[PDB]
């Protein structure tokens, strides 16, 4: 009883946008379905992107520790483990009527546009 | 065309940081200056030019009415008109350093086109 956390890769290196995902990727249809989020990390070509991401790279190799950043913005990874432990072992969630009914009217309208997108 | 490479990956842009600061250890240099940069900028260029041939021409010194052609158009692109009346080209004319006797000659001949 495990999560997976996979990242799959195109036939050529490379997404092409004409054509579909099931052709692009020689993944079974079965455990395309299987998964919860299927997300599409593209590399698109921008120039107001690749500037902020080369300033922001950047400044992690200029200095050790990140002196710009607060420390009320970024938490340590000591701290981070203690709220997943913590809340993994005594907060549970119960579904109430409210929240059921708003699940229900969301599947119906995704098949409108598998029992798999439900759980997840 | 012919000689699709690969595409412009963020693996690429990292391997001009390595190379640059592995230059600098050679000069005994704790800054990276801007000569470090060209130098690693051009062995990529050269391992990716060596599919073209060694055939490269470019010529750019023709007559100077070309240069006075390029005040023209500031001038249409704020305003966008073609009178005869041309009181404010003469005065971006002669502080670039051109003379007055070859500016009346350049503006008849493209007034006789009427461009």
């Amino acid at each position: 009883r495990s999560s997976i956390l996979a990242s799959a890769n195109p036939i050529g290196s490379r997404y092409n946008p004409n054509l579909p995902v099931t052709e692009n990727i020689d993944l079974p249809p079965p455990l395309l379905s299987r998964f919860d989020l299927v997300y599409l990390v593209l590399d698109k070509v921008d120039e107001k992107n690749d500037r902020e991401l080369a300033k922001h790279l950047t400044n992690l190799y200029l200095e050790d520790k990140p002196e710009h950043i607060s420390q009320d913005d970024v938490l340590p990874v000591e701290f981070l483990t203690m709220y997943i432990s913590y809340a993994k072992e005594h907060i549970h969630p119960i579904i109430t009527e409210a929240a059921k009914t708003e699940l229900v009217r969301a599947y119906v309208g995704m098949r409108k546009m598998t029992t798999r997108q439900l759980e997840s | 065309s012919k000689f699709s490479f690969g595409q412009a990956t963020p693996r690429t842009l990292l391997g001009i940081i390595r190379l640059s600061q592995a230059l600098a250890k050679l000069r005994l240099a704790d800054m990276v200056d801007i000569d470090d940069v060209e130098e690693a900028l051009r062995l990529v260029r050269v391992s990716k030019e060596s599919l073209y041939q060694e055939t490269n021409k470019s010529k750019e010194d023709e007559s100077p009415t070309t240069k006075i052609f390029t005040i023209i158009k500031k001038m249409l692109q704020e305003t966008g008109k073609n009178t005869l009346s041309y009181e404010n080209i003469v005065k971006t004319v002669r502080l670039r350093g051109f003379t007055m006797l070859q500016l009346s000659n350049c503006i008849q001949e493209y007034s006789y086109l009427n461009v």
